[PDB]
């Protein structure tokens, strides 16, 4: 049931909402008000997206797929067989996201630690925002927005990336996948370090962290340290999360055609806009 | 209110100089400058670096490697600085065409320049690598920094060397180029179907996915607790601390089960090292093993018939 | 082998589909069972092996070698509190908290917990303390923020607990740890670097209300500190956010 | 030559000798692969053409 | 000078032996040179 | 020459051989798949064509 | 001109050397690749054109 | 005037001569390419065009 | 910079004659080019 | 003049002596480029149309 | 930098400035000579 | 001298030894080559 | 007075060897420049 | 050539052991591939062709 | 010279115990491609 140590740390309080009720723990889970509005939210979208391949026809779960309303309707309503499944799963995924993060809020201060994990995943929860809600009511349609499958919403990532040309011509997207990239290089990193720290050749007294420290300065010639690790990798990944919710949020709102041909503003500038060499002339 | 994403008081004393369990002293340089900029965020000091025989072969090869694919973009501008500084970015060096095969017989214009600087990025590759290993071997610490970069080099021996060889032909490898390996990119998702069909493909993102995930988790909640002094990770490994304790239970209450202070570190270089290693799988597969990949999905039950 | 099938639809992309999952399922075993080398067995609410241990069995041992001739570390083991709880049962079934008997943040129970850490101070690669008052460091200065030395200290009710009087400071890592602050009786306690908000006049405190600052842990040496007081320290000022909401 | 060996008063003599190995086999690479790049000079296919082998 | 600790004498020793392989590998380059200038001249 | 021995006193014979082997193994490497690309030289279609096999 | 020799008071000889090195053979292979990118200066091909290599 | 020497009270010997020479060294290879990139003073074409290589 | 004053004479000294060396051969190339070819 | 003097109590002078070398150097390049951009104040184009080297 | 220093390094720059200055009015004069857009 | 802690008598030795084996991989090298230009000369 | 560390004398002497070898490297390149100017001049 | 024994002196048998099976191993399993690429030297194809299985 | 702390013995007896494996593999490769040569010659 409980850890070694975790009896001392089971308290009552830190609660937002209620009070001694929803103050308890099933199993390892601890479940306040907002555990129960995301159990309530989390069981109804899954049994629903179930609903929906019944209505399909399929039983694949690699073919089920929920789709928005048609461009037709607009911002409104939807038949439940044809649009309103999909924004019924979407109301309670928004609610499961929301209760998950104020659940964790509330474990956070009672466990007397900082709100920094709520907050990292108030980010995923407003870049999914983005695509889902914020996109579609500016472009005037829920059909703007993915569907619910595996394999169909990488065909709307494929139709909408390629209604633009080639999309990594994208500034802000470029920007997100240089902090993607600089993110997952980073994470190998930080675990070999400190697991070559940890685990020695064989006979061998632990590493301290000045040998970590030493390690990439004999390699790299700089060291960012420990704390310095851990602020650069919360900064790397949200860093990629808002500029993809940023390149995602101006696509189809400020720009309208392709961005290969947004590239050329700095080819026109004037002072060299003529002369002739190279590629561009 | 103080989130201690960055430092509010900073200090300075004399510079370490590093560890000599046997790394040999006459190859390190001295200590650069004190940045005050880069110390509001991690540490000030800049330096020492090691340098030996591996260093000076990868440093010789990349400024080889740097400096002929340089030279090829001069020579395209026409040796004009503002068209340099213009079409920067849309110079490209690329490799020989298709029907040369895998020969070396191709011009230096139409490619053979391209295998010069490949033959120097080759050797500056693998000599970095090896100076990981050796570095690592000094200290007497493990070599999990090597064998991650292995899993990188597995990926980019696999676009520019393997897949070419396979295929029997340079051209199917990467140019050198900003724009242009862009493109290549693109290009090479449109020949073989969707390459979102591939699943090693979807594998490779759904890591990529995860590298993010976990390393925003673990800096937020190492910043949560380093109040406690949680960042002080090696030692709460040795002697556990409260501050791991309130890490583990806070992730044990949300999601049912949790880590320890190395367990997570075995979850982060396995989360990296597999976006690499199965996005050089589902590469090596593409074109010598599947053609199009939505047609395989639609045999394989991925998409519809 | 483009279209070479052994079978079926089975070419060399699904058998390294396929191979990938075993290895994953198999990947996925290895890092929990690296993960259970804490705290386990699991135990009841009393103290006693629980029923129920889990899916995954506990991994064999694996011994650490601690640096400076510190001993070994021998995980999973024998793993025992060595320290009263002062917590009551609120309920005769699991899942309910337990109710602190006394005071929570005299007793270290809640957010005000603390580990029995061992009670030597951190060293450093050379052997040295790790964390030394600025004072006792040789060429150690302030660089370039607000230096908090002689700033009121200000609680959670606005009123002033002291003055600071030194920096203590992660002498490897050349970073602030502590600040030592000096109350009105002449004594100084050690606060979280991490804890404090240092303004333009003036430190402040959020977690712990001016008469709280007295009961502080103290350090038995005024010139190092050790890992058990650490823990006493941190827990105690992090209990504050909860156990001090009233004034 | 006339007084060129005082540069071992300057240069460890490890180091010297292994960035000469590294300049020299780089540069001898790049000029043999410059040399089969070039549709004469490639000693293989001119080689070829000679004996009819294609 | 302090900057390797090489004496003068060492210093000379090994310039010696340096210069006996410079003069080797130069010469099988001059051999090699002239081989292929005789089969295939490039001025 | 007859004095070369002494590079033994400068350099640690470990390392020389390690770097030798790889060095020795890559350039065999290297010639043989640029023997293999070239349409002549290329021992197995050579065998193939001389005794009518494809 | 007579006073020149003092520049070796401020600058570390050896970091001098290595940073000549390296600049000399950069500046002495861009010039040569140069005149190869020129049609005329190819000496390659200036020697196939003139000796019919091809 | 005659009294600009105190500069180098003002700015490091070392610093000063690295970045001069670095700016001296880029400023001509700028010229030199500018001067190559047009047709006029590409003294390797015109050379060509004067004395009929092509 | 630590440099005193007659140290800082000295070395603007030996740096001006460097100067006006490096000045002299550049005047003498634009001479030899402006004759062969003028820009002007 | 007036008391502009007083900046150097706030600014390190090699920062500021550093920028302003910087700014003006890359002003002048941009301002030669310009005009080297149109047919006019372009000398080295109107030299070539008066001495007719085309 | 106290008041005399900084005011002498004002005066020794206003001085280089005048000349860079001179220098290029000799320089645009030369070209409103040779070729003038006035 | 000092670098490798070899003495003389031990670098002569190992010279030795090393040069009998390049000196076996070079005939190998030579005959491998004699019997490849037989049979397909580049030159 | 060095920074270097180096006296006056070493200094002379180091700066007279480079010299030599300066000397040394733009004698050659004047030789290679007057042999490719006659074959093909560029002036 | 009767000395080489000494080798074990210098080298870890161990490493060297591991070393040399895992590259047997995989120039074994390369050549292998090499061979069953070619459409001449696959054996169960030609066994195929020679024994007029289809 | 000892890097490994074998004594001159043991590392007779471990290369002699090593070239006996050694002759073993290359024996067997020799009759495999004698049998591959007769099969189906490569030259
Ligand atoms: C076939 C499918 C099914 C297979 C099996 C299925 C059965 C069930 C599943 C079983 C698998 C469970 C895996 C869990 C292992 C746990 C490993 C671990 O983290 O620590 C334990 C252990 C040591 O832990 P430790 O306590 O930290 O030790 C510290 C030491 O004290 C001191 O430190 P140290 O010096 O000892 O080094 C520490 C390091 C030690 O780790 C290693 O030694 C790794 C060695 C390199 C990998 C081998 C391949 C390299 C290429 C071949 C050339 C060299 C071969 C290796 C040479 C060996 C020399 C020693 O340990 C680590 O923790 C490393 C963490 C990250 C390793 C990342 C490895 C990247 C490899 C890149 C691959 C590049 C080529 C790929 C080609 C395509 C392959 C599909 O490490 C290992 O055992 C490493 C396992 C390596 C696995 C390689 C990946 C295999 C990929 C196969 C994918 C499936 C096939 C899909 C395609 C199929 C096509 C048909
Ligand atoms: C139209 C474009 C195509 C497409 C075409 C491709 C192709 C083609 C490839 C990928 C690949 C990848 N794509 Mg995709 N991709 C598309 C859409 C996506 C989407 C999306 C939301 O739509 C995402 C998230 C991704 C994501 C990904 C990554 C998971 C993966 C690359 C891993 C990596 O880190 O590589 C970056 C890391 C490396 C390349 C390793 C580099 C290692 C070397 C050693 C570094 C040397 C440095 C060198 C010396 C320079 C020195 C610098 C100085 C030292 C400073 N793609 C669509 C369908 N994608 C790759 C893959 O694995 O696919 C299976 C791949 O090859
Ligand atoms: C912002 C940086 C990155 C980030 C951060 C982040 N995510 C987080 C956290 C943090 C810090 C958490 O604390 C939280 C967590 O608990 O993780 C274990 C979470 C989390 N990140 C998750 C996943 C996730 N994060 C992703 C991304 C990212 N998360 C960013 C890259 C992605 C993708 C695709 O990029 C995924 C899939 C979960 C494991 C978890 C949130 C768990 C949760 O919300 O649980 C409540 C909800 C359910 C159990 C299910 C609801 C189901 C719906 C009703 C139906 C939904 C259907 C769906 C739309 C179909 C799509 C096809
Ligand atoms: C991390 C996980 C994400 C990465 C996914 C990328 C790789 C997956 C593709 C594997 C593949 O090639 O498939 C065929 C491969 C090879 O094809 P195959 O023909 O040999 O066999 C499977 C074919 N069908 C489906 C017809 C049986 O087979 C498999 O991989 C089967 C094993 C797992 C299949 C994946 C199913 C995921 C869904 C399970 C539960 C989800 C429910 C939710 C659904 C509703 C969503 C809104
Ligand atoms: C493949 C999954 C492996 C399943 C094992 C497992 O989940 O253990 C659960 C655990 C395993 O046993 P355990 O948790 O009681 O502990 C094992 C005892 N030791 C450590 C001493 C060996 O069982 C339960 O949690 C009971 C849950 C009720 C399930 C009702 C029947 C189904
Ligand atoms: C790697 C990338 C893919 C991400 C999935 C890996 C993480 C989840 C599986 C790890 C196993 C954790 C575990 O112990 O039991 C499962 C746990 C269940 O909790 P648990 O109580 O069984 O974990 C503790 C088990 N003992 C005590 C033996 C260690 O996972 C969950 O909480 C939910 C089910 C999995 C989530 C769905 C996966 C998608
Ligand atoms: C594209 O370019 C192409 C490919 C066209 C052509 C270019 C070619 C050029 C660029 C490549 C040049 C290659 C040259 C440099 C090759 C040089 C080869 C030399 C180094 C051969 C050396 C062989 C050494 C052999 C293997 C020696 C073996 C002897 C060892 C076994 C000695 C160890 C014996 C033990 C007993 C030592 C222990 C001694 C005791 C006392 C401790
Ligand atoms: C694109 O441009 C192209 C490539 C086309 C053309 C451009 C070409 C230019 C840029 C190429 C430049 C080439 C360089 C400059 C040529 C340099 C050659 C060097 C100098 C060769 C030197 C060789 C010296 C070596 C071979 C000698 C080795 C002998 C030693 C190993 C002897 C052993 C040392 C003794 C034992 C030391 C012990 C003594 C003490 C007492 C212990
Ligand atoms: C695109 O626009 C274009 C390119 C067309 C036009 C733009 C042109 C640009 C904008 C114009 C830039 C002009 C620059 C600023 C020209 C300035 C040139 C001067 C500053 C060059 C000065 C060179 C001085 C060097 C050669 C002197 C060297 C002498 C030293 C090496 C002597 C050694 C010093 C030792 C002895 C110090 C001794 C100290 C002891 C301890 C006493
Ligand atoms: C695009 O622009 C193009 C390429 C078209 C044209 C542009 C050209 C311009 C921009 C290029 C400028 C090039 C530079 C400025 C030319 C530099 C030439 C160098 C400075 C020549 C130096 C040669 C130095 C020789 C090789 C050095 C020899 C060194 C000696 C051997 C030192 C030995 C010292 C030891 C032996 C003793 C000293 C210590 C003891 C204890 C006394
Ligand atoms: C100011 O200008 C100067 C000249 C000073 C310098 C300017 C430099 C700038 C302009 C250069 C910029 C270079 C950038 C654009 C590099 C871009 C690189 C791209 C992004 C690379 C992306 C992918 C390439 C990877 C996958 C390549 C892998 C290739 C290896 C696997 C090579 C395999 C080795 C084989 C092919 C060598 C074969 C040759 C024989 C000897 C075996
Ligand atoms: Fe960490």
């Amino acid at each position: 049931a409980l850890l070694s140590f975790e009896r001392k740390y089971r308290v009552p309080g830190g609660t937002l909402v209620g009070g001694n009720l929803f103050d308890f723990w099933v199993g390892p889970f601890y479940v306040g008000f907002f555990g129960v509005a995301t159990f309530f939210f989390a069981a109804l979208g899954i049994i629903l997206i179930a609903w929906s391949a019944v209505l399909q026809g399929t039983w694949n779960p690699q073919l089920i797929s929920v789709y928005p309303p048609a461009l037709e309707y607009g911002l409104g309503g939807a038949p439940l067989a044809k649009g309103g499944l999909w924004q019924i799963i979407t109301i309670c995924a928004t609610g499961a996201f929301v209760s998950w993060a104020l659940r964790e809020v509330e474990i956070c201060r009672k466990l007397g630690i900082g709100y920094h994990i709520p907050f990292a995943f108030a980010f995923a929860i407003l870049a999914y925002l983005t695509l889902v809600l914020f996109r579609p009511v500016m472009m005037g349609a829920w059909g703007y927005a993915f569907p619910y499958g595996i394999w169909t919403h990488l065909d709307w990532v494929s139709n909408t990336g390629y209604t633009y040309g080639n999309f990594h011509y994208n500034p802000a997207h470029m920007i997100a996948i240089s902090f993607f990239f600089t993110n997952a290089l980073a994470l190998a990193l930080h675990g070999a370090l400190v697991l070559s720290a940890a685990n020695p050749e064989k006979g061998k007294e632990m590493r301290t962290p000045d040998h970590e420290d030493t390690f990439f300065r004999d390699l790299v010639g700089y060291s960012i340290g420990t704390l310095g690790i851990h602020r650069l990798g919360l900064l790397l990944s949200l860093s990629a999360v808002f500029f993809s919710a940023l390149c995602m949020i101006i696509t189809g709102t400020i720009w309208f055609d392709q961005w290969v041909d947004w590239w050329q503003w700095w080819v026109k500038l004037p002072w060299w806009a003529n002369i002739p060499g190279g590629i561009n002339g | 209110e103080y989130q201690n994403i960055f430092s509010q008081v900073q200090v300075r004393g004399p510079a370490d100089l590093g560890m000599t369990e046997d790394v040999n002293l006459a190859n390190r340089s001295g200590v650069g400058p004190f940045s005050t900029l880069l110390g509001w965020f991690g540490n000030a000091q800049l330096g020492p670096i090691y340098l030996g025989s591996l260093g000076v072969l990868s440093l010789f090869s990349g400024l080889m490697w740097f400096f002929t694919i340089g030279i090829w973009f001069w020579y395209q501008a026409g040796w004009n600085p503002a068209v340099f500084l213009r079409d920067l970015f849309f110079f490209s060096l690329e490799p020989p065409a298709p029907e040369y095969g895998l020969s070396f017989a191709a011009p230096l214009k139409e490619g053979g320049l391209w295998l010069i600087a490949s033959f120097f990025m080759f050797v500056a590759v693998w000599s970095w690598w090896g100076r990981t290993y050796l570095r690592a071997q000094a200290l007497g610490m493990g070599k999990h920094t090597a064998w991650a970069f292995l899993s990188a080099i597995w990926l980019w021996m696999v676009l520019g060397f393997i897949r070419p060889i396979l295929m029997g032909s340079w051209s199917e490898a990467v140019p050198y180029g900003i724009f242009s390996h862009l493109d290549w990119t693109n290009n090479f998702s449109l020949v073989h179907g969707n390459l979102f069909y591939n699943p090693f493909h979807g594998l490779s993102i759904a890591f990529l996915y995860g590298s993010a995930l976990l390393f925003a988790m673990h800096g937020a909640t190492i910043l949560a607790v380093s109040r406690f002094g949680g960042e002080r990770e090696l030692e709460q490994i040795a002697d556990r601390g409260t501050a791991a304790e309130r890490a583990a239970l806070f992730w044990r209450w949300t999601m049912g089960f949790n880590a320890t202070m190395e367990g997570i570190h075995r979850w982060a270089i396995w989360m990296a090292v597999l976006v690499t290693l199965t996005g050089g799988i589902g590469i090596l597969l593409s074109g010598t093993v599947v053609d199009n990949w939505y047609v395989w999905g639609q045999n394989h039950g991925m998409a519809p018939l | 082998m483009v279209g070479v099938t052994a079978f079926g639809n089975f070419d060399l992309a699904s058998l390294a589909i396929y191979s990938f999952w075993i290895f994953l399922a198999g990947l996925i075993y290895y890092l929990q069972t690296e993960n259970m080398r804490e705290g386990y067995p699991l135990e009841n609410e009393d103290g006693t092996p629980a029923a129920n241990q889990g899916p995954f069995p506990l991994p064999k041992p694996k011994t650490f070698i601690l640096p400076h001739g510190r001993g070994t570390l021998t995980v999973p083991g024998p793993e025992s509190e060595d320290r009263p709880i002062a917590l009551a049962r609120t309920a005769v079934s699991e899942g309910f908290p337990h109710a602190p008997t006394g005071d929570p943040m005299k007793d270290g129970v809640g957010p005000a917990s603390w580990v029995a850490r061992r009670d030597l101070p951190e060293l450093d690669g050379h052997g040295h303390n790790k964390i030394k008052p600025m004072k006792a460091a040789a060429g150690f200065h302030v660089s370039a923020g607000k230096n908090p030395i002689g700033l009121p200290v200000r609680g959670c009710d606005l009123e002033i607990a002291g003055k600071v009087v030194d920096i203590w400071v992660d002498i490897p890592e050349q970073m602030a740890r502590f600040l030592e602050v000096e109350l009105k009786d002449g004594s100084t306690r050690l606060l979280p670097m991490q804890m404090v908000k240092v303004q333009s006049n003036r430190v402040h405190v959020n977690a712990l209300s001016s008469d709280l600052f007295a009961g502080i842990p103290t350090i038995k040496s005024p010139t190092e500190v050790t890992l058990l007081e650490e823990d006493k320290i941190c827990g105690y000022v992090a209990g504050g956010l909860m156990y001090a909401a009233p004034k | 030559m006339s007084k060129f060996y005082k540069i071992w008063m300057i240069f460890d003599p490890r180091r010297v000798f292994v960035a000469q190995g590294v300049f020299l086999f780089l540069l001898a690479v790049m000029i043999h692969l410059i040399l089969l790049s070039t549709p004469s000079y490639n000693w293989l296919e001119i080689s070829a053409a000679k004996y009819n082998r294609v | 000078l302090g900057y390797t600790g090489l004496t003068d004498e060492q210093a000379q020793e090994l310039h010696s032996v340096y210069m006996s392989g410079l003069w080797l590998f130069s010469a099988v380059a001059i051999v090699a040179h002239l081989a292929v200038y005789i089969w295939r001249p490039w001025f």
